[PDB]
């Protein structure tokens, strides 16, 4: 079955999830000027409201739905469309990730949410969970907390599960290693990968639920 | 009183609405249904008598209707072409005899 | 918009109302009539499609109605037995799509 | 034709007359206690409102409608029912007319309306009109002005046109002549009779319209 489609059905059949899902799809798809497809501010704000007010079983059910193929499938494209990336994510200019990090750290909430993500999803390859903090739920909470900030992450078009904020390491200068470490915490994080996979499984894991 | 006009609901596919969308998403459609004859007036009685009397020629004015007075929240869904759609005032939230 | 739902009137005898009174008095009966399809919603469209789809089994919920929202003044009359009667909410004063 | 019925039809086909006619028929026919068929106060008040706000062509058309028979006819009984006498007129106790006059003269409006009636409807048999003031309209105005006071007059059951307030001259004592003069100003007044008849005619008389 299409797990992402099943999660969308379950959401529209729940009064709370249906209301707040539409409450962000409308501003994230409503053009308000001839220059921008959306009001990106209101799109991020309503996205933050969705994950704050909708219980995780519905909000994580759509964000962390499992698919067999990570690209080109109907599952995976629906999952990629969860945050309405054409407004919330894709942008004309693609900043350097370290430059984006400086900008995020000047926002009190963005700085707070980014610190929680780096703390709660920290890898530890000695752990059977792959995380330093063997609590997948806290990692999934911290990661989903980034949605609606300038650090909004989304699934990349890859055969595996790989996510990243809208940035890259082009033109990093003498800080190429530091930038690559930053992105790899998103794109190649066994703790985050295990946490996302453990939720999609929908089973009683030792480090989740 | 209008106690007969109630709020009912049915679980449907979005395609069951026949609005042209191509999607596998679903929804709960809620509608107002029931009799309103205890909330009718002399006006509604006169209407009923004038229809039977043929005194209004071909006008068939409406008697008290069981109708929504408030609509449910907007619903959104993603179609097969990965485009989002939002429907407004699509489902009833509260009913009344009008 | 509901511009099609208008206020019409007809001159009638009181006996034409078939309400049981025996009198030779008359009245102007005013009623609301006209289409309301420009004031309909997705809800009304969904109704129309579900009737044709037979998906609502035997419920035939009402679409937007042309109805009175305000009623005319009370009317009184004297019958053949010299008894007065007063009718309330018998005639429409202002119309709307509801 | 039934002139009183035609006047009732014309009234119900006029928005102003229809509204205020029903505005007095309701309080004059609505029981509010187990002891009284009506609130006589509100009945008189709404009757006064009808003749103050409805143009005379409709209000006089019903009050002064002409009938061939003054009793037992459908015309004349409808005319007698114009003021809803079962509430506005008929009473358990029938006062002496002079006693009723003392009571009326203690009311500023009743005293004013009664003085206008005795002034404007004063007979003068030398006049071709039968009135001292050859202006039937002023007499009809002053007479209709009494409706809604304690001096409310109504048509008596007589072959002729004869009106009177709800009173008589029983138990007048040494003032029998004075009482008889008072009632005769209502019941046997050629000026008032001519004025009422001239209106019912519906023609251009020399002393009316
Ligand atoms: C949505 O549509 C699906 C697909 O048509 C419906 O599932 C079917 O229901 C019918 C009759 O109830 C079955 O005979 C079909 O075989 C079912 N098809 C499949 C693939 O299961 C489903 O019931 C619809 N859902 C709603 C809520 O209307
Ligand atoms: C009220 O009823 C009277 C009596 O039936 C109606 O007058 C008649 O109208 C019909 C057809 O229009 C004539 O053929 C009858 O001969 C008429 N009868 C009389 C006695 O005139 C009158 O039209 C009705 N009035 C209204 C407003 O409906």
């Amino acid at each position: 079955e299409n797990n992402c489609l099943n999660a969308a059905k379950a959401c529209n059949l729940n009064d709370t999830c249906k209301k707040y899902r539409s409450a962000y799809i409308s501003p994230c798809t409503s053009r308000v000027s001839t220059a921008e497809v959306c009001n990106k501010r209101k799109c991020h704000k309503a996205l933050r409201q969705f994950f704050d007010k909708v219980p995780p079983k519905h909000s994580y059910g759509m964000l962390y739905c499992s698919c067999p193929l990570g690209d080109q499938s109907a599952c995976s494209e629906r999952r990629r469309q969860t945050i309405v990336p054409a407004c919330s994510y894709e942008d004309k200019e693609r900043p350097n990730c370290l430059t984006l990090q400086v900008s995020c750290k000047t926002n009190y909430i963005c700085r707070s949410r980014l610190a929680d993500f780096f703390t709660n999803c920290q890898p530890e390859p000695l752990s059977l969970s792959g995380c330093l903090k063997e609590n997948y739920a806290d990692c999934l909470l911290s990661y989903s907390g980034l949605i609606g900030t300038v650090m909004t992450p989304n699934y990349l078009r890859s055969p595996k599960i790989s996510v990243s904020p809208f940035c890259d390491c082009s033109s990093s200068g003498n800080s190429k290693e530091e930038c690559d470490r930053f992105t790899e915490f998103f794109t190649d994080n066994a703790c985050l990968r295990n946490a996302i996979q453990a939720f999609g499984n929908g089973t009683g894991s030792e480090f989740l639920e | 009183q209008g106690r007969g006009c109630l709020l009912k609901e049915i679980h449907l596919n979005v395609t069951d609405l026949d609005l042209g969308y191509r999607t596998k998403e679903e929804l709960i459609f809620r509608y107002c249904s029931g009799p309103c004859h205890d909330a009718e007036t002399n006006y509604d009685k006169i209407l009923n008598n004038l229809t039977h009397n043929k005194k209004l020629d071909k006008d068939t004015p409406s008697r008290t209707c069981c109708r929504p007075i408030a609509f449910d929240d907007d619903i959104s869904f993603l179609d097969d072409s990965l485009e989002y759609h939002t429907l407004k005032k699509h489902s009833a939230k509260k009913c009344a005899c009008v």
